[PDB]
């Protein structure tokens, strides 16, 4: 089994009160069966779009999740991933400063 | 030089439950999608049909439609043939397509992976195992190579159909393939590590370096190329510095879309 | 590439155990079991890719398969039913598409073995009138009073089987069509040249291979046990 | 029922030709095979067609296959008596052992034999062991004659049967009649049948 790598990042430069798109990039995992959620304040965001699953030259799988979001001084954003390779679900928080 | 890739992924949970999904790339742009749920291959670009006529495409799709059903039953039957040596769950991946070179030159490939390891390819006129493959696969390979009709089809598919089809794709989608999208940069800091964010650029080639005046910082570590939804790219370059030394640092970004005027961003 | 089946013909009872064996010496990995029923094509029951491996076919219910070795594929009927009355074909093959078929196995499953009876075989000597009128001599064989209809009539001249000049009824007729489990009768002809019949050194024999009970089947009646057997009638040629 | 054969059954006179149709919906279609099966006997392969537009031959047997139309024919030239058999169409969905065979229910062929020189007669034949018991043999009649079962249920009559004396190129129809019931004779054996006017009744 390959343990998945999660990376959370914004499409445009993050500015409070301005609508934007948040991306979650899940990579280097096998088998391909995976669960990806995008969380706002720990709650599941309703409209999360998924790109088709594909794989790299090294046969490892990748997939891009993304959703519209408005960043604020208060709100927290996360990407939660459940995969067979992990006993407990992995949560990577969005950091404006990265 | 453009690589055309047909990436198939197949999962076999048990003797009955199975699914096959395919995506298709020309360079780093998706041209096709084929979900298990769909009876037909989907165009993800307006020019995904290439220079093939509707008749030619229907004949081509129909062959894949037969392949998907046939492939599924074949694997299931080969698991029965090897048992109890090999058992579900089983993951099979195919990487098929061709790479285009200047002139009339091309090079086709068809690589097969089993449980995440590359084991089988089509080469020349037959299936063969690659170095490192387990010996038990010799029976499946002998069985697949008995099927002369499949061999002739795959030969024609790799030698003739792929390069022909991709030459057509490169004409039909010239605009998209040669598109130039401007990068946008912004700076940030974590507890100290400085981060230069570059996002929204196409194509992939990009140059990002932290600058102290006119001197390139050696410590600059570039991260991986991360994709955006709108088929543009994202990349961040980090620099580890001692607190207080923030003043005088800048981020210079070179990209084919900016046309000389590099993005300069002072901290 | 040849394939053999045993038995070639079987009469069995409901609830009985029937084993159909198939042997191939071609070193083929793969073996298959089919059944043929009038108004249908051959249908796959079980198959095998190698020793120790058995796979369900299209109609596997009521049947169990066994592959102890590369040479033997075996179709086992644990609790025989009348619905399993069929002609059973076996096949083998290597990695290629060709399946090589066996000669078939005729099976009949009866509700009760109560009425099973071997035939009486009589041979009838050619007419003197026929000899003078045609210069040909027709022998007639008659199998009578047998049940069920699973018989194989064959002609033998000097310990060797003959097919030339032979005609056997395509189906046996019923002796008492009014009765429920009627006994059958079967007829056959062997026509030879008059001079060949007139030869006193030629031994003519009509052989009926009857299929009935096995030595293991329970028999609760006073009459002789109607086992699988050969009954034959015989005559020498004469001037 | 992905393999359909036509006609279901057919009757031809010796020397005549016949065409047998096989239409299928099997997917994919690697090869098509024609079997010949005699009543009782097993499956004898006649020809296998493999190409997109294929044609084969095997003596008096020829065949075609059109994979686009999903259709095959088997032509038999100058039918002989030995052609009397069920003819089975089979479609394999792979070019390997991974394939399944899809069988048609068959086409029943009956070739009516040419009787060159009819010489209809009814002879009496005697039992080797018990000479007082006997049978009646109606023989040497042509294909036009039908043999009917007797009105008396004690009398048994078989349906006609054509034998081939191969080394002499001779063919002849025959039927057998018997009954142990008192006052049974060969002259009165075939009364219920329309037998030819010049039928020989010896002695
Ligand atoms: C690659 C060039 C592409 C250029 C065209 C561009 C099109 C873009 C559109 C996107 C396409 C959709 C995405 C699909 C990506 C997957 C790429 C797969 C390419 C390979 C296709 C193989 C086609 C071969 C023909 C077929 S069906 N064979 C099938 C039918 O064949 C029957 O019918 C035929 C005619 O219909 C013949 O009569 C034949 O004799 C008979 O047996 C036959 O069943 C094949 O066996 C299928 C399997 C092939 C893959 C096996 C390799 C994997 C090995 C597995 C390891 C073993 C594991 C052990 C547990
Ligand atoms: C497709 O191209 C391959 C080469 O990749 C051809 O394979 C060669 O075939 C010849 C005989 O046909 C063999 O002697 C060679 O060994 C093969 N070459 C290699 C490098 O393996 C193949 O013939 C071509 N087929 C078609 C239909 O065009
Ligand atoms: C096979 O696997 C699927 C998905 O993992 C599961 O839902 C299903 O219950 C399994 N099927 C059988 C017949 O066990
Ligand atoms: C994938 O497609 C096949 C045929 O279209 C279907 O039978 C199968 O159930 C599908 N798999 C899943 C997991 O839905």
């Amino acid at each position: 089994q390959k343990t998945p790598q999660i990376q959370v990042y914004s499409r445009h430069p993050p500015e409070n009160g301005k609508p934007n798109i948040l991306n979650c990039y899940v990579t280097q995992f096998h088998p391909p069966h995976i669960e990806i959620q995008m969380l706002k304040n720990g709650k599941k965001i309703p409209k999360v779009e998924m790109s088709d699953m594909s794989f790299s030259k090294d046969w490892s799988f990748y997939i891009l999740a993304h959703t519209e979001f408005t960043p604020t001084e208060t709100d927290t954003y996360a990407c939660r991933v459940k995969h067979a390779s992990m006993a407990e679900p992995k949560t990577v928080y969005w950091d404006r400063d990265m | 030089n453009y690589t055309f890739r047909c990436l198939q992924m197949s999962s076999f949970a048990n003797r009955s439950w199975s699914r096959t999904d395919s995506v298709v790339w020309l360079g780093d742009l998706q041209t096709h999608r084929w979900s298990n749920d769909s009876a037909t291959i989907s165009f993800t670009k307006p020019w995904s049909q290439g220079k093939l006529s509707n008749q030619q495409w229907e004949k081509l799709q129909h062959m894949f439609q037969v392949y998907r059903v046939s492939f599924t039953r074949d694997i299931q039957e080969l698991v029965k043939m090897m048992s109890p040596k090999e058992d579900y769950p089983i993951e099979i991946q195919l990487s098929a397509g061709c790479e285009m070179y200047p002139g009339n030159a091309s090079e086709s490939f068809l690589h097969v992976a089993f449980q995440g390891k590359y084991v089988v390819r089509f080469w020349g006129t037959s299936w063969q195992t690659v170095p490192g493959a387990p010996s038990w696969l010799d029976l499946p390979i002998k069985v697949l190579n008995a099927d002369q009709g499949t061999s002739a089809t795959v030969q024609m598919l790799l030698n003739d159909t792929c390069p022909l089809f991709v030459r057509g794709l490169l004409e039909a989608g010239k605009s998209d393939l040669e598109k130039q999208e401007k990068p946008v940069a912004w700076l940030s800091s974590v507890p100290r590590q400085l981060v230069c964010h570059v996002s929204g650029f196409y194509p992939k080639p990009v140059w990002v370096m932290w600058m102290r005046g006119d001197q390139e910082q050696q410590g600059t570590h570039r991260g991986d190329f991360l994709p955006n939804a709108d088929e543009t790219w994202y990349l961040q370059a980090t620099l580890d510095v001692e607190a207080g030394e923030e003043a005088g640092l800048a981020c210079r970004v070179k990209h084919s879309s900016l046309g000389g005027q590099d993005i300069i961003l002072y901290w | 590439a040849a394939v053999t089946q045993s038995p070639r013909n079987k009469v069995a009872v409901t609830g009985g155990k029937v084993t159909l064996s198939c042997n191939q010496t071609n070193n083929h990995n793969n073996m298959y079991w089919y059944r043929q029923d009038t108004g249908h094509g051959l249908r796959l029951i079980h198959y095998s890719y190698g020793a120790g491996s058995t796979e369900k076919g299209d109609i596997p219910d009521g049947y169990k398969a066994s592959r102890p070795s590369q040479e033997n594929f075996s179709l086992i009927l644990e609790l025989a039913t009348p619905s399993q009355t069929s002609v059973y074909f076996c096949a083998s093959g290597d990695e290629g598409y060709t399946q090589y078929f066996g000669p078939g196995t005729r099976l009949l499953v009866l509700e009760d073995l109560r009425n099973v009876t071997p035939p009486k075989v009589s041979l009838f000597e050619p007419s003197k009138a026929e000899i003078s009128h045609t210069q040909k001599a027709t022998l007639v064989c008659l199998a009578t009073g047998f049940y069920p209809d699973h018989v194989e009539l064959s002609w033998w001249v000097n310990g060797k089987e003959v097919h030339s000049g032979v005609c056997t009824d395509p189906q046996p007729l019923k002796e008492q069509p009014a009765l429920n489990d009627s006994r059958y009768s079967l007829s056959s002809r062997l026509r030879v040249s008059a001079t060949f019949w007139q030869n006193p050194r030629n031994h003519f024999r009509c052989q009926v291979q009857f299929y009935g009970l096995s030595e293991n089947d329970e028999w609760t009646q006073d009459r002789a046990k109607p086992v699988t057997q050969i009954v034959s009638a015989e005559a020498w040629g004469r001037a | 029922t992905q393999v359909e054969q036509s006609p279901q059954s057919l009757v031809v006179r010796q020397g005549e030709n016949c065409v047998l149709q096989c239409n299928y919906s099997v997917t994919p279609d690697n090869h098509l095979r024609w079997f010949k099966q005699d009543t009782g006997k097993g499956l004898v392969s006649l020809t296998v067609l493999v190409d997109q537009k294929d044609k084969t031959s095997n003596g008096r047997y020829s065949a075609t296959l059109d994979k686009d139309a999903k259709h095959s024919t088997l032509h038999i030239t100058a039918t002989l008596l030995d052609d009397t058999a069920t003819y089975i169409c089979v479609v394999g969905d792979r070019g390997s052992a991974l394939g399944r065979l899809h069988f048609g229910a068959g086409t029943q062929l009956i070739v009516i034999p040419d009787i060159q020189n009819p010489d209809p007669a009814v002879y009496q034949l005697r039992d080797s062991k018990s000479s007082d018991k006997s049978v009646c043999l109606f023989t040497d009649f042509d294909s036009q004659t039908n043999v009917s079962q007797s009105k008396d249920s004690d009398v048994y009559i078989t349906d006609k049967c054509v034998l081939d004396m191969r080394s002499m190129d001779f063919k002849s129809n025959s039927a057998v009649a018997w009954s142990n019931k008192s006052d049974f004779a060969c002259a009165n054996a075939f009364n219920n049948s329309i037998i030819p006017e010049d039928t020989f009744f010896p002695s």
